[PDB]
RNA sequence: GAAGCUACCAUCUGUGGGAUUAUGACUGAACGCCUCUAAGUCAGAAUCCCGCCCAGGCGGAACGAUACGGCAGCGCCGCGGAGCCUCGGUUGGCCUCGGAUAGCCGGUCCGGGGUCCGGUGCGGAGUGCCCUUCGUCCUGGGAAACGGGGCGCGGCCGGAAAGGCGGCCGCCCCCUCGCCCGUCACGCACCGCACGUUCGUGGGGAACCUGGCGCUAAACCAUUCGUAGACGACCUGCUUC
RNA sequence: UAGCGACGUCGCUUUUUGAUCCUUCGAUGUCGGCUCUUCCUAUCAUUGUGAAGCAGAAUUCGCCAAGCGUUGGAUUGUUC
RNA sequence: GCUGCGGGAUGAACCGAACGCCGGGUUAAGGCGCCCGAUGCCGACGCUCAUCAGACCCCAGAAAAGGUGUUGGUUGAUAUA
RNA sequence: GCGGGUCGCGCCGUCGGGCCCGGGGGGCCACGCGCGCGUCCCGGGACGGCGGAGCGAGCGCACGGGGUCGGCGGCGACGU
């Protein structure tokens, strides 16, 4: 109906940057930075606050999928500020059946590595993204943490793995296994 | 004489329609870039209709009848042939006037690239509308030259920057003599009459 | 000493879709883009240039391989500003694509 | 990014339509397309405008909500958009365009001679110029 | 039963990259939550396209040889003279990549950030430059130390996608009216008339006389050959050791 | 409502048959088989998938999908 | 049929309009991105994203039914108790 | 009290009667003064005819005038 400004608010904290050359969105914090492109939507990024860091994500006049579309840039700019400051962390569970599955990480952490996979023989492999680390959890069993900052590249990293680890030409309410994601959070916990 | 037009960031059909039109008056006129040229929709909608001209081929004899070209050029030069009246000696002589490139030629690597703003993405297309590219619809069908293109492309790209830092020198040099004193009487007479 | 002649493109002639009437023809002319810009040239009379190998030439000085089918400005023509002509040949419809020269007299100036 | 934008008590100017090169002031925006101006000292009669029909400025104005032709003349001489209009280069722009509309064949025979002159001596400069660069950049 | 043809009747070989459909997903609003989607990202196959494999276009490259003999004939440079054919314009623009909810210019600091300008663009194609210069002579004001064209010489390659003009240095036959402002006098003033002034020392074809540098062959037929053949066509040999 | 679906109702096809006579009566050679090339999908199998009253195996329903296969025979002139 | 001409790309019946040979002006039916004459008006409002979009009487294709895909509209029901 | 016709008074209206009897700038294709022929009106205006009375005549010219003329002007050879 062509409805006049909406505007999204965002308050950064004083532990990290922001800055912007345009529609690009650069975040320096404690953990690293993160970079992304914002070309495709063309929604004004405004920000105000001498060291108070207030952004608003602004749009005039547009359509409904367009005022649907300029929350999305609050919320990735939301997702980013809590990957600069805390990161994300994924833990996967390895829900096995009569055949265990042996996960290891080969280049670094970059690697993952699945052996013995429903009693199939062949041995697996899924490269990771650049950006994540894979690692074996400790006190407790065949736990996967991957942790890193962009939770769209660690988000996909596990969806590769448990896409990967897939039954199939079964019925597979029958032989539930794989490595499926148990717990969503971040690095730096209490928080 | 020549018109030298870029395709970066124009439209098929828009730019086929005005090289078409002023083709057939005598100016001879060059479309060089022609991978840049932006076409609207979708671009499996886009590579599904070429995909469905490629299907339309003689059965009989594939080669006496049909032919489907996949580079861009060729693609723009087609374009502008389902437009002429090519089967007589008004549009057989515009496709004889008419030259088209992929790339960039080295004598239009010199002379300067007309842009028509008619035929724009910016200016016809809604910016929240999809798009394609030609460049990348002749490279994921048949047309196998986007990597020797795209490194003769940086190629000029950098001795146009290496002659665009000279000419802002240049451009400084004659400013700083405009700056400079003992010209005005003469611009006593040219501000009163449009500098 | 310099061109006194403003530039015209031979375009066609005036036709419907199917037929055509040669006794008009029609000029793109240069400069000219508008309804309000083609009111100047109305009454300036034109002339096709073009060569052929025997002599039938004007009395300037020295005989050449000149020869021009004369004409005139007859009226106005869509609203892209072209020009209607009725030479006093027709045209050899060689000319499309081609040029034909609009000389500055007889208008109002 | 932004800097203008329409406005109650915004002067804008006017490219294409039957008041070109005239200033008009929007008063309010009646819907998405069209707004009602006004002109008090412009030679413009109060009515609707389109917006890409009108041409956005810089200068604001302290107009009240659909005030009257008497309000909005106040505010013009309060605010002196006049002179100050007249002291910009966007003005002189549009003034040399109609002085080159206005021009002759006498003023062009100037101009060209001139323009002769200037670009001689420009051409001598910048040729003196690059070889003290080339002196300088020697040793 | 030799040679040769032939047999899944003997033997050998048949090969990978991309975008993606269906589908399963990631982030994430619409719609506080949810969601594979609305803008965006991932995996994805006998499908599709290309690779490999065939014949290569009224398609283009690089290189060799380019006509002896006794008169000959033929190329490159710069030449003056005439003449037949063909058709088109009457100055050329020697260039930033990229965006359009953004971008241009100038500039201390370590290609980036801060700062200063301009912005319906004037560091602009509603533009810039030799330019509307018919020419000559005298005489003066302003600008001008590069001189200003080159039958010029020598070095550099600038540029490889379809390249030939431009820049620097040292001299040369010379020019300080190579341009704007003023004075002077003339050149066809062809007495009212068109196709006039142009990148033209225009494109190619046959010959005429002169200067210098050079060039001294190759196909096709005939014959032979079989790895080839309906006929053509294809691969081949020919020295006096 | 996995798979089915009566009583009713809405469509597609010319792979059957029917209806008309519009072309053909100074002729368009009338069945089947053999051989041979191409195309379609309303997919039998193979490749990638979803759903079952899918535990496995074996089946059924669907989607993208015509690239490649889709027999040897006794009978009948056979189409069947 | 016995009938040309301008549109419907092509047409027996459609839409205008009926025909001696021509010049000038105008118009119907129709159209003005290029073929192919004409919107190259700084045309106005709003709808539509369609992995089978859509594009003008006869006319050369389509229904019952369904959609939290978007745009209006009607009847209602909640909410500072 | 609600309707139909008529009469009498007042208020308007670049209204109509060339509006008139008598008084205190512009336009009109509108003209024999002497005096005497009838109608109308208050010595004067309109009309048929006579008392005045269209008296002298087509002289020349321009014609937005029964379908244009110039009493306007140029230019070229032995291969056009
Ligand atoms: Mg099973
Ligand atoms: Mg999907
Ligand atoms: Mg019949
Ligand atoms: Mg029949
Ligand atoms: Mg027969
Ligand atoms: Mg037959
Ligand atoms: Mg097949
Ligand atoms: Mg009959
Ligand atoms: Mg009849
Ligand atoms: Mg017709
Ligand atoms: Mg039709
Ligand atoms: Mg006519
Ligand atoms: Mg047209
Ligand atoms: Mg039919
Ligand atoms: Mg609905």
């Amino acid at each position: 109906m062509k409805t006049i400004l909406s505007n999204q608010t965002v308050d950064i904290p004083e532990n990290v940057d922001i800055t912007l050359k345009g529609r690009t969105v650069i975040v320096k914090g404690p953990r690293g930075t993160l970079r992304r492109d914002f070309n495709h939507i063309n929604v004004e990024l405004s920000l105000l606050g001498k060291k108070k860091k207030r952004l608003r994500v602004d749009k005039w006049w547009g359509n409904r999928k367009e005022l649907a579309t300029v929350r999305t840039i609050c919320s990735h700019v939301q997702n980013m500020i809590k990957g600069v400051t805390l990161g994300f962390r994924y833990k996967m569970r390895s829900v096995y059946a009569h055949f265990p599955i042996n996960v290891v990480i080969q280049e670094n952490g970059s690697l993952v590595e699945i052996r013995n996979f429903l009693g199939e023989k062949y041995i697996r492999r899924v490269r990771m993204r650049p950006g994540v680390a894979c690692s074996v959890s400790q006190a407790q069993k065949d736990e996967l943490i991957l942790e890193g900052n962009d939770i769209e590249l660690v988000s996909n990293s596990a969806a590769l793995i448990q896409q990967a680890t897939t039954v199939k030409n079964k019925d597979i309410r029958k032989f539930l296994d794989g490595i499926y994601v148990s717990e969503k959070g971040t690095v730096q916990q209490a928080d | 004489q020549v018109l030298v037009l870029d395709g970066r960031g124009h439209l098929l059909g828009r730019l086929a329609a005005i090289v078409a039109k002023q083709v057939l008056l005598g100016r001879k006129v060059v479309v060089v870039r022609c991978e840049g040229i932006n076409i609207s929709g979708n671009f499996y909608r886009n590579k599904l209709k070429y995909l469905a001209f490629l299907r339309k081929r003689m059965n009989t004899n594939p080669s006496r009848g049909p032919y489907h070209f996949r580079a861009p050029s060729r693609i723009f030069w087609r374009t502008v042939r389902g437009m002429l009246p090519h089967k007589t000696k008004r549009g057989q002589a515009a496709l004889d006037r008419l030259k088209v490139f992929d790339g960039i030629p080295p004598p239009y690597d010199k002379k300067k690239r007309m842009v028509v703003p008619a035929a724009l993405k910016v200016v016809r297309l809604k910016p929240t509308r999809k798009f394609a590219y030609l460049g990348r619809l002749a490279h994921e069908v048949g047309w196998k030259y986007q990597a020797v293109t795209a490194t003769l492309e940086e190629k000029r790209k950098e001795k146009a920057k290496i002659h665009y830092r000279k000419k802002k020198q240049l451009m400084r040099l004659r400013k700083q003599a405009e700056k400079n004193v003992e010209k005005k009487i003469d611009k006593y007479t040219e501000v009163l009459k449009t500098h | 000493s310099g061109r006194l002649w403003s530039k015209a493109i031979f375009a066609g002639y005036k036709r419907g879709l199917r037929n055509q009437r040669e006794h008009t023809a029609l000029l793109k002319i240069e400069g000219v883009y508008a309804r309000d810009e083609t009111e100047f040239y109305l009454g300036k009379r034109c002339a096709y240039v073009y060569k052929a190998k025997n002599n039938t030439v004007t009395p300037g000085g020295k005989p050449n391989k000149t020869r021009v089918i004369w004409g005139k400005v007859t009226r106005a023509h869509g609203n892209s500003g072209m020009v209607r002509a009725k030479f006093r040949s027709n045209l050899p419809a060689k000319a499309i694509g081609h040029r034909i020269r609009v000389m500055l007299y007889p208008s109002r100036i | 990014v932004f800097r203008r934008f329409v406005e109650v008590g915004r002067v804008a100017y006017v490219s294409f339509g039957p008041h070109a090169g005239k200033l008009v002031a929007i008063v309010d925006v009646i819907d998405q397309n069209r707004a009602l101006v006004d002109g008090p000292c412009t030679q413009v009669r109060r009515q609707a405008m389109p917006f890409k029909c009108m041409q956005l400025t810089d200068f604001i104005l302290k107009f009240p909500h659909s005030a009257h032709q008497k309000y909005v003349r106040q505010a013009w001489q309060k605010a002196d958009i006049n002179t100050k209009w007249a002291a910009t280069r966007w003005a002189k722009k549009i003034e040399a365009r109609e002085r080159k509309a206005k021009m002759t064949d006498f003023d062009r025979f100037k101009v060209m001679k001139a323009k002769k002159m200037r670009n001689r001596i420009i051409k001598n400069e910048v040729k003196k110029l690059q070889k003290a660069a080339l002196l300088k950049a020697s040793p």
